[PDB]
């Protein structure tokens, strides 16, 4: 069963653009010293994302429009999960990926949650009639470093993809988007559908240092070079200034 | 033909275009992984009794029959309907296997059309049943030197009513108008016959577990299929591959092209297939279209003579006396060592000419 | 040979409820298979939904998979059809056919039908 | 021939049916007219009137311009029949009922 956390009061949020980060694979396809020119729905370079930083419990309701750039830089795994719905009554479906100790688990139910969801999984209390459960094994995760965590939740045509890239970063200044290129592989493609609007984090209090930067994709024309070895190595936005649309 | 003229001057004239037509069918299809639980009716516990004969819908499945083999000497493959062999190669909507366990020593009454007293008084099988009946005895793992006593089954009817349903309800029985209601005595007794079981006994009236599969089909969408084709893999010619999504000709070898986990197909510039992953064992090819080109004849007139030359353009004299050159392979000149004024360009600093018999030569 | 009727409504507003029921006699449906079968003004046949007598399963079609339901009663040897939220490009008179599941692809009976219109 | 109201479309190129498949197929490249009209005046009674027959069960979908005039029996399940027309053993050629 539930229950409403005491003494939480709302932040306002703060800004920070994204350093040419949010490049993710358009298809399945391999290719070596090709230049594609792509039409999906990509992070547009220098976007205002949001710093919802925790160290202290920062859960907000926020808009998926049609897509979501989840950053993640922790040491100690915070966060352990999502959950998307369009409404949160109850009543239709909505989709949930919780973290487990040893595997990640995904549902398509309406489970009872409540509006301070937080961690034994103590957010819902009872289970309706779900269409879809996964059980994924390999889940998804010295002193001088640090966890980068890079997430691309999408929705079109149905299938809800996630991609998902892991990273070891060096703990700088105050945290924000390192430079680089991270070249997402895609990880989930459910067979889901389901109408989904809005999304919210889980977090993890282990009563006896965390920040996500999300933001939001709009279509968009990228150029994007493949190496020898199959990856990306870099990107043109080709709508962010005369020389990105010149080359 | 292709100059629309009976009379063809001197000169090197294109006609039509060489290539080489593939051989094999190679498919490729991967390995099913959502195979049917059929190992929880055959090796699952002892038996279900025949007056409560049970069945699961075993439906939106890959049923594959092989599986069934490989196991005890199972004899009497009697199927109606369709042959013992074949079915691979059809989709039922539904499937519906029967686990009961009778005396051996009629089995044959188990039949469509067949009648008697066990196949009759416990389950009876209509006219029209294009399933599949099996049996093999169990008295190894399903007896027991004391009395086995965990089958029963019925004897006491008044007529015979509808096919396929169960009969749980055993409620007293009247052999004739005598008003017993409920004494459990002589000629009134308890409707339930039981079974024994015994190691000694011989192989007639010995415990035989039997299935039979009732291949249900409605206007529904075909859901229990067999297994696809999946045949081998014969690279080094031009082969028509049908992979899952990718059709074509082409010649398959060894590629060096290092696929990511993900990634499954490759293009190329021309947006071209050229990579493909086999599915079911882990290993990158590489899709090349066997040797073609254009076939041009090289002839020195219809008016003088009538020999021609055939250049393939874009060959190795590998896959068509014969002359190598840097436009490709020709065909009916002899290369001769000396060298004279180009007459008929074939090209490289190669040409042709009509020379003392007579033979057509290049040089 | 045998054959039989089948009764209900003849017109519904778009938005009510109909309960057809084909009613069955001498006959061996237990072990049969039942179904209905529409047929459009001016179009072919189109499957609606289909019952067996084995295992009692059910299939319906893609287009009336939340909208229409039915029951065999075995007790009376009749099988019934209950329509919901009808809306107004679904007329058709529905056809009550039986078959064989150990057979071919072909209808055995049809019943009578009759022509429901909806406003 | 006379068929019923609502078999009147399957008798076109492509169309299928019961019509269509055992007892008259047009081809595709069928370059001609149907013609059709009702005779509810003139082929209808009112006591029961079955004197129009139509093939209901075949083995195969019958071809372009074919007229099949049999009589063999046809058979639903796997039962020999060997002309009995009993269970299984369905009369292809059925009668239509015209009110
Ligand atoms: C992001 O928004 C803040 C507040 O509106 C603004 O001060 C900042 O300049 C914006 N940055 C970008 C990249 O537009
Ligand atoms: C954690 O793993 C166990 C074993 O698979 C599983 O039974 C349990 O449901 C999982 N817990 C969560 C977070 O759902
Ligand atoms: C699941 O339950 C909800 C609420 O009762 C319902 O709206 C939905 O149709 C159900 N889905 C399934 C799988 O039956
Ligand atoms: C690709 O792999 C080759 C061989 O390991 C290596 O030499 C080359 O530098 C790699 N290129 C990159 C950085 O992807
Ligand atoms: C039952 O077990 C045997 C022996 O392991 C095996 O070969 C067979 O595939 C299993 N499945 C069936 C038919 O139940
Ligand atoms: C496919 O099945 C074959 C036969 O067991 C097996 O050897 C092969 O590794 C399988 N491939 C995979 C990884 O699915
Ligand atoms: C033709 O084949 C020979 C022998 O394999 C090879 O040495 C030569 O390079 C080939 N030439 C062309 C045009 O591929």
């Amino acid at each position: 069963q539930c229950v409403n956390l005491t003494t939480r009061t709302q932040l306002p949020p703060a800004y920070t653009n994204s350093f040419t980060r949010g490049v993710y694979y358009p298809d399945k396809v391999f290719r070596s010293s090709v230049l594609h020119s792509t039409q999906d729905l990509f992070l547009p370079f220098f976007s205002n994302v949001t710093w919802f930083h925790v160290i202290r419990f920062d859960n907000p309701v926020l808009p998926f429009n049609d897509g979501v750039y989840f950053a993640s830089i922790e040491k100690s795994n915070i966060i352990r999960g999502w959950i998307f719905g369009t409404t949160l009554d109850s009543k239709t479906q909505s989709l949930l990926i919780v973290n487990n100790a040893t595997n990640v688990v995904i549902k398509v139910c309406e489970f009872q949650f409540c509006n301070d969801p937080f961690l034994e999984f103590r957010v819902y209390s009872s289970a309706n009639n779900c269409t879809f459960e996964y059980v994924s094994q390999p889940f998804l995760m010295q002193g001088n470093f640090k966890n980068l965590r890079e997430f691309v939740f999408k929705n079109i045509d149905g299938y809800f993809k996630i991609y998902s890239k892991h990273t070891p970063i060096i703990v700088r200044e105050p945290e924000d988007l390192p430079q680089g290129f991270s070249a997402l592989e895609p990880l989930v493609d459910l067979p889901i559908g389901i109408n989904i609007t809005r999304f919210q984090t889980l977090l993890a209090l282990h009563r006896s240092a965390a920040a996500y930067y999300v933001g939001y994709l709009q279509p968009r024309t990228f150029l994007l070079k493949y190496n020898e070895n199959g990856t990306i190595t870099d990107a043109v936005d080709c709508a962010l200034d005369p020389l990105s649309e010149t080359k | 033909c292709t100059l629309k003229s009976f009379t063809v001057e001197k000169g090197i004239y294109q006609t039509s275009n060489f290539r080489v037509q593939p051989t094999e069918s190679i498919v490729r299809f991967p390995n099913i992984t959502n195979l049917c639980p059929f190992d929880e009716v055959f090796n699952a516990t002892r038996f279900a009794s025949v007056y409560a004969w049970n069945r699961k819908r075993i439906s939106n499945c890959v049923a594959d029959y092989s599986v069934l083999y490989n196991l005890a000497p199972f004899f009497t493959f009697k199927c109606y309907g369709v042959s013992p062999t074949k079915l691979n190669d059809l989709c039922f909507t539904n499937v519906y296997a029967d686990s009961f366990v009778i005396r051996g020593d009629e089995v044959r009454q188990i039949a469509p059309g067949q009648t008697g007293n066990i196949a009759d008084y416990n389950y009876k099988l209509p006219d029209d049943f294009t399933g599949c009946v099996i049996a093999w005895n169990s008295n190894k793992l399903d007896s027991k030197v004391s009395g086995n006593y965990n089958y029963l089954y019925r004897l006491f009817r008044k007529s015979n009513l509808k096919p396929f349903e169960r009969d749980i309800s055993t409620e007293i029985y009247q052999a004739g108008n005598k008003p017993c209601n409920g004494v459990a005595g002589f000629n009134c007794y308890f409707p339930l016959r039981s079974y024994s079981f015994r190691p000694t006994y011989g192989v007639g009236h010995q415990p035989y577990r039997v299935v039979v599969l009732s291949f249900e089909l409605l206007h529904a969408p075909a859901t229990v299929c067999g297994p696809k084709k999946s045949t081998n893999l014969v690279k080094n010619k031009c082969v028509n591959f049908n992979f899952n999504g990718l059709k074509g000709t082409g010649v398959l070898t060894e590629s060096n092209k290092k696929f990511l986990p993900f990634q499954q197909f490759g293009r190329d510039i021309a947006d071209t297939t050229d990579a493909v992953r086999d599915p079911q064992t882990l290993e990158i090819l590489d899709i090349t279209p066997c040797s073609f080109g254009g076939v041009s004849v090289i002839t020195p007139g219809t008016n003088t003579s009538n020999q021609v030359a055939v250049l393939y353009q874009g060959v190795n004299c590998t896959e068509v006396n014969v002359f190598q050159t840097r436009a490709g392979c020709l065909i009916g000149a002899e290369y001769v060592n000396n060298s004279y004024e180009c007459d008929i360009p074939i090209g490289a600093g190669i040409c042709a000419s009509y020379q003392t018999s007579q033979s057509i030569i290049a040089y | 040979e045998v054959q039989l009727v089948e009764s209900g409504g003849g017109l519904v507003q778009p938005g009510g409820s109909l309960r057809l029921s084909c009613a069955a006699s001498d006959f061996y449906f237990d072990y049969y298979e039942m179904s209905w079968v529409r047929q459009a003004p001016g179009q072919g046949l189109e499957w609606v939904s289909t019952i067996s007598g084995l295992g009692g399963a059910t299939y319906y079609a893609d287009s009336v998979k939340g909208r229409f339901t039915i029951s065999r009663d075995n007790s009376k040897n009749t099988l019934y059809l209950q329509m919901n939220s009808l809306r107004a490009e679904d007329t058709a008179l529905y056809y009550c056919a039986t078959r064989s599941p150990f057979g071919d692809y072909a209808f055995s009976y049809w019943g009578q039908g009759t022509l429901v219109t909806v406003s």
